[PDB]
DNA sequence: GTCTGGCCATCTTTGTGTTTGGTGTGTTTGGGTGGTGGCCGTTTTCGTTGTTTTTTTCTGTCTCGTGCCTGGTGTCTTGGGTGTAATCC
């Protein structure tokens, strides 16, 4: 496969077909889908790493949307990247303002 | 003013006196000294004393005497514009009355419900807790009488705008508002709908009670007072003071009665309206009312949404008020002083025409 | 029947590559699939706009790299470009 | 049907938002804001549905209508 | 104190805080003003409810920020209007 | 729409014509209210 | 139309970015 | 008319551009567009700051109003 | 008794996997042009210099406005109190 030749797990043929059928350009070079698959694989690996850390922090062995929301909103770069997206069943970060705390 | 300094065994007091150059915050109309280019002034005197305690007491007593003098002069200035009114003539029968009403401004710091009474030549508010907190308002002194119903607000209102200002407690006011808040704490989907229905019934009952009582005030005036109701559909949002508020047109006035301080602008008293910051790429403009009486300060309504501009221009035209538009906020406090100095020369030149930006009257022809 | 595609198996493989003793719910797998599709769409739209700006008919790896640089923040973009270059060179070196 | 958004529900939403004290007009204000938001979103969704020549509003129409506003939602097939 | 207990309790959970049937009835009432005999997949209503609650929570956070800026604990309609104006919505 | 914007803008020409009449009316009103004799009698607010 | 209206309210024959 | 002086702004732009690639050239219209965008942005920010300052019952704008405005806008 | 935790007795349908199999990616070769490269032109961007004068600046002065402190309201809840109530010698 073309994923094996690049030492990847994401599909190269599928991504090339989606780029081909997406009305992006007249022709598509062969180094674009490999690079884009590598980027997507890196980003999903980062996301899943932080979400697994967050799920272990809660002592769970399965990732739920709550852990994805915590991983996203807790990482500065990801939270800047995913700044407009809302995650169903993600909730909010625990945040109580300083002046509202009791005395 | 003065200062006190301790130095070794001695205490120093410096007393400073009023002189030109080192002037006080007083306006140009009243000087603490007689005008004189050839007059020389004692600007300061510095004294010393071995007795520190007494010299500190003397300084405190001078400072207290100045505070008492300034307070008495402010009290005098606040009383100079209070026209002595006629005495309210009580109705010899059972007066028409409205119970459980609040008054603004409150004559006492404590908010207390009172009863409003209609009499032969005016209205009387009377608190049940103290007989001395009566507020009497003559029909001859009411300029405008507003009724504002409780529809989207939590309160119903009866507002009296006055020709001459009244002393209520410690405050001079042109405005006296009578109001009653319907806001009530009431708590499955049937009970909530019943509470919402009960609140709507209470609002409608209070609006009917206050409207009827306001009509009975207009009738008792023998046609001296018309009852005005605001046109909510013609309302626009703006900032005349420090909060964003809904400004509501009436028949004869532009009003805001919900929040204190109240806005009451009589349309007939307006000479010109100026729309400031009308320029491409701004979200909000300001509206300035200039009055026919140039001694009266201009009224600003700030931060009006630009979506309302064409509506406000139409409304000013439908009311026969001239308007002008400008990209810049003007220094009205300088302009009105120039106009007050010579009103004739102002109209001789062209009058309000200078507000129409620049009168180039020539084709720009910027395109080459 | 309806043979519709997704990224679930690849996300699962990546998860087991990074976290062996951790599972994922179906709703989170759906969210991750939506995330992948979103990021794909963003990158492809940027690449298309760049190609049309530069008057080219082809989407190559240069467009993908510069779209990554435009879209991701500094360290993230740096690591992603590193990964992409590594993968491209490893794929090109062999055949 | 706008009364169905009861006062306790708005209180709950404010407590998850960290709000400690709530005025009495906040409920009507929030109902108005929610009505405006829902009006816009449902109008866009119904536009999508009519274009697709359907009589049923799918989850794809809602997701595309939120993507149109900029409120991208994950986990509904996007 | 119960206010803070509730805040802690609701920033922990993720469950929808609006009852389903009232929201469905509201959605159908609104939709009936654009085209009669419209059908909604249950997932469409669920997505709408998630988006509406997320929007309202973000708005309440901005409102709380404004209220604290003015030095108040109590959120007021003017705070909401100011937040919506600054966002660029009104 | 073009005939309605023409109609609306002709109502806006009447709006402008009214505004021009209002500015000319107030100019003359002010000229009548203030005479050159009042300007000669300047109550200079000499500081009292 | 509205740009012409605004340029005519400023007594100008040429439309400029200000009027837009 | 633009309020920031043109040549100081040019020097600022060049100084900032000196980090991303050494010895860059700039079109004049590029600097003009940058100045227009910067002034429009700052005017909008001062509008929001004025709104916040009025909200606080004040008339003076303070840095915390700017911070609140940038927070609500979603600025980092 | 406050509070975050590590777990429970019961609900619910989910989550990882094997399986059948088919379609979609992968190999092979052929063509046509898009995209690199080189070479030339000439506009335009940087660079400096002199003279003018508007803008910036440093500073002083005064006052107005911001910020702190106060009385009094409404509101939920805890507590001490008492009179209603009453039966036993």
């Amino acid at each position: 496969t073309r994923s094996s030749r690049a030492g990847l797990q994401f599909p190269v043929g599928r991504v090339h077909r989606l780029l081909r059928k997406g009305n992006y350009s007249e022709r598509v070079g062969a180094g674009a889908p490999v690079y884009l698959a590598a980027v997507l694989e890196y980003l999903t690996a980062e996301i899943l790493e932080l979400a697994g850390n967050a799920a272990r922090d809660n002592k769970k062995t399965r990732i739920i949307p709550r852990h994805l929301q915590l991983a996203i909103r807790n990482d500065e770069e990801l939270n800047k990247l995913l700044g407009r997206v809302t995650i169903a069943q993600g909730g909010v970060l625990p945040n109580i303002q300083a002046v509202l705390l009791p005395k | 003013n003065g200062s006190k300094n301790e130095e070794g065994d001695y205490m120093y007091i410096r007393l400073n006196f009023n002189s030109p150059g080192m002037g006080s915050s007083v306006k140009k109309t009243e000087l603490p000294y007689e005008d004189g280019d050839d007059k020389e002034f004692v600007r300061s005197l510095t004294f010393r004393s071995t007795n520190k305690e007494r010299m500190s007491e003397v300084f405190k007593a001078i400072t207290e005497l100045k505070k008492t003098a300034v307070k008495r002069d402010q009290e005098r200035k606040t009383m100079e514009d209070v026209v002595a009114q006629a005495q309210l003539v009580e109705f010899k029968g059972r007066p028409k009355k409205l119970e459980n009403v609040f008054v603004r401004p409150a004559p006492d710091s404590k908010r207390v419900t009172g009863t409003l009474f209609i009499h032969q030549n005016g209205i009387r508010y009377q608190s049940p807790v103290r007989s001395d907190h009566r507020v009497d308002i003559l029909f001859s002194n009411i300029k405008h009488l507003f009724f504002q119903p409780c529809k989207e607000e939590l309160m119903v209102i009866i507002h009296c705008h006055l020709k001459t200002p009244l002393m209520i407690g410690k405050k001079k006011t042109f405005d006296v508002q009578f109001y009653r808040e319907v806001s009530d704490v009431t708590v499955g989907d049937e009970d909530e709908l019943e509470q919402e229905q009960e609140e709507r019934r209470r609002k409608a009952l209070l609006d009917k009670e206050f409207r009827r009582f306001a009509e009975e005030i207009s009738e008792a005036s023998n046609g001296l007072l018309d009852l005005e109701t605001p046109f909510r559909e013609l309302g626009f949002t703006g900032v005349p003071f420090r909060s964003s508020v809904l400004c509501l047109p009436t028949r004869d006035c532009l009003i805001q009665l919900i929040d204190t301080p109240f806005l009451v602008v009589t349309l007939e008293e307006i000479e010109v309206a100026h729309l400031e910051r009308v320029q491409f790429g701004l979200k909000n403009f300001d509206l300035v009312f200039v009055f026919k009486d140039f001694s009266k300060p201009v009224v600003h309504i700030n931060t009006i949404p630009i979506e309302m501009l064409e509506f406000v221009k139409q409304w000013l035209t439908d009311v026969d008020i001239p308007y002008s538009e400008g990209a810049v906020n003007l220094n009205w406090g300088t302009i009105m002083k120039t106009i007050q100095a010579d009103p004739y020369e102002f109209f001789e030149n062209g009058g309000w025409s200078f507000l129409g930006g620049g009168e180039s009257d020539d084709e720009e022809s910027e395109e080459e | 029947r309806s043979r519709k595609e997704s990224y679930s198996i690849y996300v699962y493989k990546v998860l087991k590559q990074v976290h062996p003793d951790t599972g994922i719910s179906s709703k989170a797998m759906g969210i991750m699939n939506s995330f992948v599709n979103d990021i794909f769409e963003r990158i492809a739209g940027e690449a298309s706009r760049l190609a049309h700006y530069n008057k080219r008919s082809t989407i190559t790896s240069r467009e993908i790299q510069t779209a990554v640089r435009l879209l991701l923040p500094g360290e993230l973009a740096k690591h992603a470009v590193s990964e992409g270059t590594k993968a491209v060179t490893k794929y090109t070196s062999a055949k | 049907n706008i009364q169905g958004i009861t006062k306790p529900a708005i209180r709950r939403l404010a407590r998850r938002g960290g709000v400690k004290r709530i005025s009495g007009l906040i409920y009507e204000e929030t109902r108005g804001v929610l009505k405006v938001f829902l009006e816009n979103v449902i109008r866009d969704a119904v536009t999508y549905t009519e274009h697709a020549k359907r009589k049923t509003v799918t989850a794809m129409d809602v997701v595309y209508a939120l993507k149109r506003q900029g409120r991208t939602l994950y986990g509904f097939g996007g | 104190t119960v206010a803070l207990r509730e805040i802690r309790r609701y920033q922990k959970s993720t469950e929808l805080l609006i009852r389903k049937l009232p929201f469905q009835r509201l959605v159908r009432e609104i939709a009936q003003d654009f085209k009669t005999d419209l059908r909604f997949q249950s997932a469409a209503i669920g997505a709408l409810q998630e988006a509406s609650e997320a929007y309202l929570v973000g708005l309440f956070e901005d409102t709380n920020l404004c209220a604290i800026h003015a030095k108040r604990v109590t959120i007021m309609p003017k705070d909401i209007q100011l937040a919506r104006r600054i966002r660029g919505e009104r | 729409r073009n005939e309605t914007t023409n109609t609306e803008e002709e109502k806006e020409r009447l709006r402008k014509e009214i505004q021009k009449q209002l500015h000319e009316k107030i100019q003359k009103e002010g000229l009548a209210r203030f005479n050159k004799s009042d300007a000669q009698d300047g109550n200079e607010n000499h500081a009292v």
